[PDB]
């Protein structure tokens, strides 16, 4: 019967009389060209070192009202619209957004600009607001804007162009959920390199109620980042984790794993599965040259 | 007994016989298509998404008044006959994005504009809800209003509360979505918005944050210098190219209407100019009392102190200090927010972005 | 309701195979007809049973049978035009007497447009050529389109509305097709009216350097001029060009051969602005004994858009000021409101003329 | 079993639905939902596995062997022993990063398992137009005597739309099936773009090629045998999603100046 | 289109091809922004290739009509494409007198009009501006109820503002 | 080898056929549009004095 | 498929469902499945059966039953082996690997008395696939030995 | 791909190109108006010279009004080795 039929359901259409047979499956979550939606990601707090001071900050700011929506509602504080984290690019701040959705059982959704330009009739302006309408069907997850910052694998650290136009466009729609549905399940977390990327319009940041500063990588910060990924094999405790981080100058979180790759590079030439103290001095010397080159 | 047997019995029997005749029309050999043109001979040419050509007659239940070019009719697989008129197949899928039915808004959050609120009510809310006002006196109601002022005054919230009283569909338009650059395409999207408003006739047309391209300010969608001419003049050609007495009311709003084309203003359609100003200290207690109604305040916290501290602030800045002061006590797990959090919130939010003029005393 | 009035004929015109013809266009006529299908397939057929040898013409859609190709019924040409099918309206709103006052703009248009259509034999005595095109630009806000719709009412024929942004399409080269769609219906439907709206977005001379992607705009007028005056002087209906930027147009567009009668709207004087309040005095509420000539004298020279706003705003004072009808006191308040209050933008007032 | 015999239709598996029932994609361009022959099983096939179909009913019959079109099918050695790496010198700066992201995993794949470091799956070649080359890339396959597959960027799009994504899955698949291979794609910039994809739209979709390049790249490159090499030009526009560590790692620019 | 245009010059050898607005198709557009268009120059290369092909038997002669010489492809002129460059300046006194007389042959006048005086009343008018003289001359006698068009109707019809007249500009004096 | 003509249908399908006696090899031209059968796709009708077509806009005015 | 005109099939014409195999059309599937019940016109009731005489019976048995082996005897045995000489030694060796390679994959699921690799259909996969392989080896063993046997010095 | 495929069976001879102003452009994206099919034409011409097939016997004659409109990848050595001016 038609009572069990609904939209976005793959069914079996007879090839003889052209009639409906039965229901096969539903429509997959990814749509259009590439749709990346990750529910309960693999990013945790134990895999990200040195940000413990910053992790405690984003836990009571971002994660706290999202995991417990009844706090700000009972205490009389309005629901936070969005939170931006500014700091040095390339440190992998996107992994922090994936860690919040992991503990809150939310979905990690990226907004890509490659699909903002597509060939359709009447849907050209929809793709900007499509990810906002679809997010209502993705449950109260957290939306992260893709390609707004450089984690070291990407480009375009920031701009005052259409990249910042889509940011304030989706945040403006947050007041619509309170006007029509009278409930706002959507919260957007973003990361930029500088504060000038945002558009100084609509005086005061009513769209972003919390501005969190990202600490630059330091000796004590990169020490815990290394130790997580440092050991794929035998290591010794005679080497200092702070001495290795002291040699790195301005190396972001992604560049710390470069030392881990160079730690096994010299061990691969000798076909040795152990790393002695002579390899640590040679590993840091190659990374300092690779960071300054290109 | 006598009437029920000669009415209810043949009615239910005839409806079952009409469905049996649909097997040769609406039966399994059924397809769709796109209507092109109609001729007085009761024949038309319809093209399906597979791009065929079908020239056939017109069946029952539908006349030619409902058949319009560009719509989607219903076809047949074998006899290939046109069944009847139908709506857009799968629909445009535009339901609630910039439009809705009855948004929830009140006059408390927009308070302080009451001097300029009576201007938009008499020109919009009064003629739409009470049409007998201008009909008995014969006067012509204002066909539109223009909105100008500093942001944060509740520009969108001003017309949002009026839409709830009119009990009609409230349309909105983004300034950046019409100037989108594909190839041209600027004027093409503008016609589709006003065309939907003509069929159902909501009698409400509003545009939020008119931008287009003043100078650049875009990357992905630019449009060049030719987009400025085809966009800003397209909104003019809607009021200038059609004469609608009592139905379509176009309302335009943005931050600055001075840099806009004086032709885009279209004088004589908009007879009312509404200016926006920040609310005074008398109306701040109404907005502050709503957000603090569910908030736990200490004994040393006074509502009259926070209002006096606020100087040249918008409506969102009142709830911002309550949000900032609420998060300070939430991190420390406190029931009643201490007065120290309110003091640190009103002082910090006051000066954040621009502390100094950076040069001279001005 | 008419369920059974149709299916009775369903055993002849439906069950049998006649109508399901494949629509296709004929190319060469040998008197063998070479016809190209919409699927890009070519073939040759002859005449039909009821087909006349003079009906089939070159460049015309001819429906052929899908199984065994044969000519059965001819079809009207140019099935591709779609958007232009919605440009035809009927029974407009603004009448001939809705234009405030009687001035030279009304008398000059009716003689070059309404006169040859209503009385085609008047100019045939002298054996002259009536002007094909006209010119209406003027400053905005003067009711330019209000005077153009007054002519369409007296004509009682097909009115073609052409928007300046309609010529520019989303495909390169499609703009040239949109021009031929306008002049093709002129031969199909005789004695109609076409009206251009804001040709400044298309019409103009942009020269060459400085853009590199704007050459698509100038190619539309060069086709529009060819379709207007080509190698063959083909034309019937009158043509109306209207835009708010006359100085930025093509300097050749203002030359004779297309537009003959040139009528530019001017700011109404004390005598011109007096009839604006008189035509609006029949509407709304006017107190007995009020002289509108004194109200128009206090108002300086401005566009007609602000003149109609005075009578409209005058009725708005009665609600706030607690008045029954519109009095003289509320008329003076409209002078400080509609004029003195709006002196910040919201007007042209010799703003856009050349630059 | 002998009813179908020779008259079979080439097809490719898509997704499983029901027991002995699955949907496939025929080379004709019409996807039908049919059943699976009782002698076969859903576990005996793969999502990228090719199957045989009936002429009319297009029912699944037999599982095709690991072979397909892939434009011109190359076994990996055609007149390869010609030029060596010594013919073009001065590449020691560039070749040092190539040998560690190509030659080493092609010979001994257990060295990367002992170091616990993820070896780079893909390889890119940067630099302005006119880089020459077409020597060292072939020289690696010549010196190691391994399999080599060369598919140009314009060869991924078949004359039919639906065949495009079916041929892309076959390029990465044929390399892993028989022997360690090397996938070379010359001028792939016509597919991978930065937010201009399909030149602000073209034809109908045209994006079916880029979807399979991103999806199939993560599915393969496991045993650390086949590697992907793509040489492009400088448009100053590149796909950051391809550059993510979970897909492609090695990025090598030509030592200009 | 261009390929099939000269294809009809094969079956029928002595034909005539006319191209209106030669400036409509051509450009350079390399250095500056937008990278040109190339949806135009395609059909321009056909004009160069076809005239250098089986054509140029001097039965293919084409009449090229354009507005100005300013914007054009410098490669459009060759001994195998276009030879004689025919300039069309504004008609002279005796040239305008004969043009104005022909357009008035279908009208009704008193034969008192001397076109030698009207030829000097017309100052640098093209062929289209001369045709508008006889059109407006008939409209003046039509609105006034005149049975014939006298010599004063031609002078009144020519006179109109246009130009720089009705100056709101300063200076003058 | 033998004389044989290869035809390419307007549906983009290549059909091989032996030399038909109704036409001559000198009359048959490559890349030419000739009348073909709907079923056998054999060459029957000759060239109707037109290479391809006039496309859309063409003036036959004398 | 044949055709029989029913003329008027409305009421009281004649009874088709008598002769043989009538009342077909179960559900929507009949033949091509598009005809279903009504078929062409008023249910012409397609039925076709064949027949064979005494001469046609002995003709087909001596000509074509499955394949034609008649007319010559010892060539079909030798030529099948001669063309397969290099193939038989190869096919015995090639199929020898694929026989155990299947036995070395699915069979390892069921080993102990309890569950280890969770075999479900795996023990039945290698049984049915290698059932004919063990049979074909015994067939070619007798054919290769039989042709070279039977006298011929 | 055709002209270089027929060059082996029909002998290398000479292949001629007549007035190509199009494929040699960088073609920044305005939407390109369906001309993306021309982009793969340029890619095929560039990969052919650098292809592993045997070449050098077949001569490619490419004439144009001005050289700058041609692809700078072609003008550089490795593909077009001969620039002959006719002043």
């Amino acid at each position: 019967n038609v009572k069990d039929l609904k939209a976005s359901q793959r069914v079996c259409l007879r090839s003889d009389s052209y009639m409906l047979h039965k229901v096969l499956e539903n429509k997959a979550d990814p749509l259009v060209s590439l749709m990346m939606v990750e529910k309960v990601p693999d990013s945790t707090y134990d895999m990200v070192g040195g940000l413990t001071k910053q992790i405690k900050e984003i836990k009571e700011v971002i994660e706290l009202p999202v995991k417990h929506p009844e706090l700000f509602e009972s205490l009389g504080i309005a629901q936070p619209k969005g939170v931006i984290l500014y700091g040095p690019p390339g440190t992998g701040k996107t992994l922090l957004a994936r860690a919040v959705a992991h503990h809150t059982d939310c979905k990690f959704i990226r907004v890509s600009g490659a699909e903002l330009v597509q060939k359709y009739i009447g849907e050209g302006s929809r793709m900007v607001r499509e990810l906002f309408v679809m997010a209502r069907e993705h449950a109260p997850s957290i939306i992260f804007m893709d390609e707004i910052d450089s984690i070291g694998s990407t480009r375009v650290e920031g701009s005052g162009g259409g990249d910042s136009e889509v940011q304030r466009t989706m945040l403006e729609l947050l007041n619509q959920l309170d006007g029509f549905e009278t409930s706002k399940n959507i919260k957007i977390i973003m990361a930029t390199n500088r504060l000038d990327i945002l558009d100084p319009a609509l005086l005061r940041p009513g769209r972003i109620d919390r501005k969190i500063e990202f600490p630059p990588p330091s000796v004590a910060a990169r020490a815990e980042i290394l130790r997580i990924h440092s050991r794929k094999m035998n290591l010794t405790r005679g080497i200092n984790l702070r001495k290795v981080a002291e040699k790195m100058n301005g190396c972001s979180g992604a560049d710390v794993k470069g030392v881990c790759t160079e730690a096994g590079m010299y061990a691969l030439r000798e076909r040795r599965i152990h790393v002695t103290q002579e390899d640590f001095e040679l590993a840091v010397g190659k990374v300092m040259n690779k960071n300054q080159e290109t | 007994f006598v009437s029920n047997s000669e009415i209810l019995k043949p009615f239910e029997k005839k409806q079952e016989e009409e469905k049996k005749q649909l097997e040769e029309i609406r039966g399994n050999p059924l397809s769709i298509g796109t209507l092109e043109e109609i001729i007085d001979d009761d024949h038309a040419i319809v093209t399906s998404p597979t791009m065929p050509d079908y020239y056939v007659s017109i069946l029952s239940f539908v006349d030619k008044e409902l058949l319009e070019p560009g719509c989607s009719v219903l076809l047949h697989h074998k006899t290939m006959s046109i069944v009847g008129v139908l709506q857009d197949d799968a629909d445009p899928m535009v339901s609630v994005m910039k439009m809705d039915k009855s948004p929830t808004e009140s006059y408390s959050d927009i308070g302080g504009l009451e001097s300029q609120i009576q201007e938009i009510k008499e020109s919009v809310e009064l003629p739409l809800t009470h049409p007998e006002l201008y009909e008995e006196m014969g006067i012509k109601p204002p066909k539109g209003v223009i909105l100008y002022g500093a942001p944060g005054t509740g520009k969108t919230l001003l017309a949002k509360a009026v839409a709830n009283q009119t009990s009609a569909t409230f349309l909105r338009i983004v300034g950046s979505e019409l100037i989108q650059k594909y190839l041209g395409d600027g004027p093409r999207l503008c016609r589709q918005i006003f065309k939907v408003a003509g069929e159902n006739a909501p009698s409400i047309v509003f545009i939020d944050e008119i931008d287009a391209i003043g100078t650049k300010r875009y990357d992905s969608n630019s449009g060049g210098e030719r987009e400025i001419q085809r966009t800003m003049l397209e909104l003019l050609n809607q009021l200038d190219g059609f004469d609608d007495r009592g139905d379509v009311k176009v309302i335009m709003a943005t931050n600055k209407i001075e840099t806009l084309d004086p032709a885009l203003i279209r004088p004589g359609r908009i007879d009312r100019k509404i200016l926006f100003e920040n609310p005074d200290l008398s109306t701040k207690k109404k907005i502050l009392g709503i957000h603090t109604s569910k908030m736990n305040l200490s004994e040393d916290v006074n509502l009259e102190t926070l209002v006096t501290t606020k100087d040249d602030l918008s409506g969102a800045d009142i709830q911002a200090m309550c949000t900032e002061a609420g998060l300070l006590a939430l991190r420390e797990r406190r029931m009643q927010v201490t007065a120290e959090d309110f003091k640190q919130a009103k002082e910090r939010v006051m000066k954040n972005k621009v502390e100094e003029n950076l040069e001279g005393l001005y | 309701a008419p369920s059974h009035l149709w299916d009775i004929m369903g055993d002849r015109q439906r069950l049998g195979e006649e109508h399901p013809l494949q629509v296709a266009r004929c190319t060469k006529i040998i008197k063998k007809y070479v016809i190209n299908l919409k699927q890009i397939a070519k073939f040759v057929v002859g005449l039909g049973e009821r087909v006349s040898p003079t009906d089939i013409e070159e460049g015309m859609r001819v429906g052929v049978d899908r199984s065994k190709y044969n000519i059965e019924l001819p079809l009207p040409p140019r099935i591709d035009p779609s958007v232009t099918m919605m440009t035809v309206e009927e029974k407009p709103d603004v009448t001939y007497s809705d234009v405030g006052g009687c001035k030279d703009q009304i008398e000059k248009l009716r003689e070059v447009v309404e006169l040859p259509l209503l009385s085609p034999e008047r100019f045939a005595t002298l054996g002259i050529d009536p002007p094909k095109g006209i010119l209406l630009y003027g400053p905005p806000g003067t009711g330019k389109t209000l005077c153009a719709r007054a002519v369409a009412n007296r004509t009682d024929a097909t009115f073609i509305r052409v928007i300046g942004s309609e010529l520019v399409q989303k495909y390169v080269g499609e703009g040239a097709r949109m021009v031929r769609e306008l002049f093709e219906m002129a031969r199909t439907k005789k004695a109609c009216i076409i009206f251009f709206d804001e040709i400044d977005a298309v019409g103009g001379a942009r020269f060459d350097d400085g853009a590199g992607g704007d050459n698509e705009v100038q190619r539309t007028m060069l086709e529009l001029i060819t379709q207007l005056d080509g190698f063959d002087p083909r034309g019937n209906i009158k043509v109306m060009f209207a835009t708010n930027r006359p100085n930025t147009l093509d300097p050749a567009l203002l030359r004779p051969g297309r537009i003959d009668r040139k009528v530019e709207f001017s700011l109404p004087d004390l005598e011109g602005r007096a009839n604006i309040f008189r035509i609006h005095s029949k509407s709304m509420s006017v107190e007995r004994g009020i002289r509108w000539e004194l109200i128009s004298r206090l108002c300086p020279n401005s566009t007609g858009a602000e003149l109609r706003s005075v009578c409209t705003e005058a009725g708005m004072f009665a609600i706030r000021a607690r008045r029954k009808v519109a009095t003289e006191k509320d008329f003076l308040k409209a002078v400080d409101k509609v004029i003195s209050g709006y002196k910040k933008f919201s007007s042209t007032s010799r703003y856009m003329q050349y630059n | 079993k002998r009813i179908q015999s020779v008259p079979l239709v080439i097809g490719q598996f898509l997704e499983p639905i029901d027991q002995n029932t699955g949907i496939v994609s025929s080379t004709t361009g019409m996807s039908y939902v049919v059943r699976i022959l009782s002698t076969l099983d859903r576990e005996l096939l793969k999502p990228s596995m090719s199957v045989a179909l009936h002429r009319h009913s297009n029912a699944l019959v037999d599982i095709l062997p690991p072979d397909s079109d892939s434009s011109i099918s190359v076994m990996g050695e055609n007149e390869k022993p010609d030029v060596t790496y010594a013919d073009v010198g001065g590449l020691d700066m560039q070749k040092q990063e190539i040998r560690e992201a190509v030659e080493l995993p092609l010979v001994q794949a257990d060295l990367y398992e002992q170091i616990g470091i993820d070896p780079p799956r893909g390889v890119l070649l940067y630099g302005p137009p006119g880089t020459g080359k077409t020597m060292l890339v072939k020289a690696v396959a010549n010196s190691t005597k391994a399999a080599f597959i060369r598919v140009n960027g314009s060869e991924f799009v078949h004359k039919y739309l639906g065949e495009g994504p079916r041929m892309v899955r076959d390029v990465f698949r044929l390399a892993r099936e028989n022997a360690p291979s090397i996938i070379f794609i010359d001028e792939v910039d016509s597919i991978a773009t930065k937010r201009f994809d399909a030149q602000t739209g073209s034809d109908r979709e045209v994006q079916r090629i880029l979807i399979e390049l991103l999806t199939q790249m993560d599915g393969f490159d496991q045993s650390t045998n086949v590697k992907v090499i793509m040489a492009t030009n400088r448009a100053d526009t590149l796909d950051p999603a391809l550059l993510r560590p979970g897909r492609l790692d090695r990025k090598i620019e030509f030592p200009s100046l | 289109l261009v390929r099939d245009a000269f294809a009809l010059a094969k079956e029928k050898a002595p034909t005539i091809i006319f191209i209106d607005e030669l400036d409509a198709i051509g450009t350079k557009r390399f250095d500056s922004e937008k990278s040109g268009d190339r949806e135009v120059q395609r059909t321009m290369l056909e004009l160069l290739n076809q005239l250098d092909g089986f054509s140029s038997d001097d039965r293919v002669k084409v009449l090229a009509a354009t507005n100005r010489v300013d914007v054009l492809d410098p490669a459009l002129l060759r001994s195998g494409r276009l030879d004689r460059k025919i300039e069309f300046p504004l008609p002279s006194e005796d040239s305008r007198a004969q043009i104005l007389q022909i357009h008035s042959r279908k009208m009704t006048t008193d034969d008192d009009i001397n076109w030698q005086e009207l030829a000097r009343s017309t100052d640098e008018f093209n062929g289209a501006q001369l045709k508008a003289v006889t059109v407006e001359a008939g409209m003046i006698a039509l609105r006034n109820g005149q049975s014939s068009v006298k010599h004063e109707d031609f002078v009144e019809g020519i006179s109109e503002v246009q130009a720089r007249k009705s100056k709101s500009v300063s200076f003058y004096a | 080898v033998g004389k044989a003509a290869v035809v390419k249908t307007s549906s983009r399908q290549t059909v091989f056929l032996p030399m038909v006696g109704l036409v001559d090899p000198d009359k048959l031209k490559p890349n030419d549009l000739v009348g073909v059968n709907k079923d056998s796709y054999l060459i029957l009708d000759t060239l109707p004095s037109e290479f391809d077509s006039r496309v859309k806009a063409m003036e036959v005015d004398e | 498929d044949a055709f029989r005109l029913i003329d008027t099939g409305a009421l009281i014409n004649n009874l088709e469902p008598r002769q043989t195999t009538s009342n077909t059309g179960l559900l929507n599937k009949a033949n091509i499945q598009a005809l279903i019940h009504g078929l062409n016109r008023h249910y012409y009731s397609l039925n076709i059966d064949y027949h064979k005489t005494a001469k046609e019976t002995k003709m087909l048995m001596n000509l074509h039953k499955e394949q034609w082996q008649s007319g010559l005897k010892m060539y079909d045995y030798e030529e099948k082996e001669e063309s397969n000489l290099a193939a038989t030694k190869s096919m015995v060796k090639i199929a020898e690997q694929y026989s155990k390679r299947i036995e070395e994959e699915k069979e390892l699921t069921e080993e102990e008395l309890k569950t280890r690799y969770v075999g479900r259909q795996d023990p039945k996969k290698h049984l049915s696939e290698t059932a004919d392989e063990t049979l074909e080896n015994n067939i070619v063993s007798v054919l290769t030995a039989g042709v070279n046997s039977v006298a011929i010095k | 791909r055709e002209m270089f495929a027929y060059a082996k069976e029909h002998e290398p001879c000479i292949i001629f190109m007549d007035e190509v102003d199009a494929i040699g452009g960088r073609r920044f994206s305005e939407g390109t108006s369906a001309d993306r099919e021309i982009q793969r034409t340029l890619m095929e011409l560039l990969t052919q010279m650098d292809g592993f097939d045997n070449l050098g016997q077949t001569k490619i004659i490419m004439a144009t009004n001005r050289p700058d409109t041609l692809d700078p990848a072609l003008l550089r050595p490795g593909r077009l080795d001969r620039k002959v001016e006719i002043p």
